[PDB]
């Protein structure tokens, strides 16, 4: 089965920092992607929103996605999705943000 | 049209088989549908999927049902399950169904 791993599962942030938010995937053949999708969805949110995917990890099995700066807005729960064909997964992040 | 999952409540007898059945339909995407088990923490942990063993999925006769079984359950089965589904408009979501129960039982002597 297609999987998607998140090794760390909170992030804590300083207010204005930036933060890489991460998941994981786990594929027993060479991977062949670009048949991979992957997004980070929040929870509660809503759009230009905010977090990129940084697509040179992706042959590293790692689905990053990068936010400049963060603010209030950023925090919360996040879906972290990984679409490969037409198989998939997912897991939860937790951004916390500290002033 | 998120997917349905039912019972919400599933109790059997450990050794014997429990099946839930999902529900879900669409008209404009493939995608496979999933089978989870929800952690402690609140993570869902990926068990099966149709069309992708302990656990089994299987599709009914009228295209939109599916059967999603363990197939000889354990004590330690015990917990909360859901089915997901994915679009992709207006952007990337995953779908969960509502949650149910699995209770195994322990078989008498
Ligand atoms: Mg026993």
């Amino acid at each position: 089965l297609f999987t998607v791993t998140v090794p760390k599962e909170l992030y804590i942030i300083e207010h204005g920092s930036d933060v890489t938010l991460e998941c994981n995937f786990d594929t027993g053949s060479h991977v062949n992607l670009g048949a991979i999708t992957a997004s980070l969805q929040k929870v509660e949110d809503p759009h230009r929103e905010r977090a990129t995917l940084l697509e040179e990890q992706l042959p590293l099995g790692k689905a990053s996605f990068h936010i400049p700066q963060v603010q209030v807005r950023d925090e919360g729960q996040y879906q972290c999705i990984i679409i490969y064909g037409v198989a998939w997964d997912y897991k939860y992040l937790t951004l916390k943000v500290k002033a | 049209n998120p997917p349905t999952f039912s019972p919400a409540l599933l109790v059997v007898t450990e050794g014997d088989s429990a099946t839930f059945t999902c529900s879900f339909s669409s008209t404009s995407e493939s995608f496979v549908l999933n089978w989870y088990r929800m952690s402690p923490s609140g993570q869902p942990d990926k068990l099966a999927a149709f069309p992708e063993s302990r656990f089994r999925v299987t599709q009914l006769p009228n295209g939109r049902d599916f059967h999603m079984s363990v197939v000889r359950a354990r004590r330690d089965d015990s917990g909360t399950y859901l089915c997901g589904a994915i679009s992709l408009a207006p952007k990337v979501q995953i779908k969960e169904s509502l949650r149910a129960e699995l209770r195994v039982t322990e078989r008498r002597a």
